[PDB]
């Protein structure tokens, strides 16, 4: 039922940060959570995804830099972002999907979201 | 001049379907290939000690147990098995029903022997069950026709109405309930779980979304044969509806 | 109402002992499998600590999705994305209206998943229309030549379908086995899993991407499934 965020700082270009979003009042590792951002000015954009277990799948701007990943035991999901660009600076929202299958990429699928937090490069 | 003409059409519509599927699939598979080229050599940088052959010898390593049947995903000995009783029924089941689904296939010599023997005898024994059923049923569904056209603006017209009826039922019980219990068993999208009834129900089975082991989550032993019994009287319901129709 | 019952009790029957005879030839084979794969896994963390086993089934699970999408993940390509070209969704396309279904190569848009529902939905018809036809045509020269027989049944019949078993199945696997370079066995397998509309895909006729095909051999295996399948119906509705 709810979703929250913490991780949201300042940091300089090409520095590393990594945020997380926790899930409570659902079954943790039955849904197919992911990340979304929404820097000012511009639309929602998709950032990563990842299924039940392991499998990932990421934007074509953020490949190579950010890593989602989830801790199953502690009900938890990370995004270790890399290398974070001046362009990186958007509110960060993580949302859930009942389908766990494959790592859902559009935000249609994505049942349950986030606050967002800020992450300014 | 007459099988020509038809024969042509089927033509055209495969020259058509084939432009159709090109655009709709080539942006797609480009991006994939340029993904894939990008997640093996980003690979590589995170992880110093693994040489780009070993990088290889690893992914044909794994290609080489998932084409066998075996998913290279998880804890391979904590997974189940996909020739237990209730997994082999299925498979028996998808071989007579034509359906082939493909994922979980004979390897061995003598699997391939009793495959073809199996199909030979079991796809025509299948069809007489189909076809019994059918046929039954269209009794059924003549006589419910009949005491309502007794009743009663066109005699041809109310069996039109009774047909797109029978048709509107069917995609209730064994199209739209059976893809709402897929998509929140399997993990599917709304969009894959009807894929996957009209691929199942119409006898294609490509094998890309299977309702049993799409996972390597544990499923149960008896919710794979359940599957068949819908596959079972999902075929048969849309048999007896062109046996009244003809 | 206790004949169609009789008839379900039979195919169920057939269904439980086929998954016995099934499960005692494929089982020693999952088993070896399993082994071998869960210590390729094990050995591969062993020789690289750098890697972490979280990280290298994300890697398994990348290189699978590439795989089932038509990309094979060894080495690379190029933009030969001849998976999806005219010539190849022609086949697929065939592959639909037919019920064979391959799935070697299968849509994985949205976009290509509905348009795939409705060209099934249309399609499967169509293709039924043609096979009836050619069936009809085909039944009526059967009845010619039976007739010419008789004018001089059960042998005759017998000697029918033996033709068809030379014609479209022993011949065309005899050219499979010398083109694509399968075994013996696994060309008659092949034929009888596409003739009956099963298609797994384990085997597919022009699908080794390895083999520089003449351009006269993949339309003309396509010709063979056409022509294959009525003189095939013919004999299931014999049988
Ligand atoms: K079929
Ligand atoms: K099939
Ligand atoms: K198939
Ligand atoms: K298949």
């Amino acid at each position: 039922v709810q979703l929250v965020e913490s991780g949201g700082g300042l940091v300089q270009a090409g520095d590393s940060l990594r945020v997380s979003c926790a899930g409570s009042g659902f079954t943790f590792t039955s849904y197919g959570m992911g990340w979304f951002r929404q820097a000012p000015g511009k639309e929602r954009e998709f950032v990563a995804s990842i299924n039940w277990n392991s499998n990932t799948a990421y934007a074509d701007s953020v490949r190579g830099r950010f890593t989602i990943s989830r801790d199953n035991a502690e009900s938890m999901m990370y995004l270790q972002m890399n290398s974070l660009k001046p362009e990186d600076t958007a509110v960060y929202y993580c949302a859930a999907t009942r389908a766990y299958s494959k790592p859902r990429v559009d935000s249609r699928h994505y049942d349950y979201w986030g606050q967002g937090t800020q992450v300014t490069v | 001049k007459t099988v020509v003409a038809i024969f042509v059409v089927v033509v055209v519509y495969l020259v058509t379907g084939g432009l159709v599927f090109r655009a709709l699939e080539q942006p797609f598979e480009s991006s994939q290939k340029n993904t894939i080229a990008l997640e093996k050599a980003e690979f590589l940088r995170d992880h110093v000690c693994v040489s780009p052959q070993e990088l290889e010898t690893l992914i044909q390593h794994a290609l080489d147990a998932d084409n066998a049947g075996v998913s290279p995903i998880g804890q391979s000995s904590q997974q189940s098995s996909h020739w237990d009783l209730g997994s082999a029924f299925f498979f028996a089941g998808t071989v007579i029903t034509t359906i082939g689904y493909g994922n979980i296939a004979p390897s061995t010599e003598g699997g391939k022997i009793f495959c073809i023997l199996y199909a030979i005898f079991g796809i025509p024994l299948f069809g007489f069950l189909l076809a019994g059923i059918g046929d039954q049923l269209g009794t059924i569904f003549g006589k419910s026709i009949a005491r309502v056209e007794k009743v009663f603006v066109s005699q041809t017209k109310i069996r039109v109405i009774s047909t797109i009826l029978f048709i509107l039922a069917g995609c209730i019980v064994f199209v739209t309930i059976p893809a709402v219990i897929f998509k929140y068993i399997e993990g599917w999208t709304a969009l894959e779980s009807i894929y996957f009834v009209v691929v199942t129900l119409t006898t294609v089975g490509f094998g890309d979304f299977v309702a049993g082991g799409n996972a390597g989550i544990n499923y149960r032993e008896w919710y794979k044969p359940l599957v068949w019994f819908w596959i079972l009287v999902g075929l048969a319901y849309f048999a007896a509806v062109l046996s009244m129709i003809g």
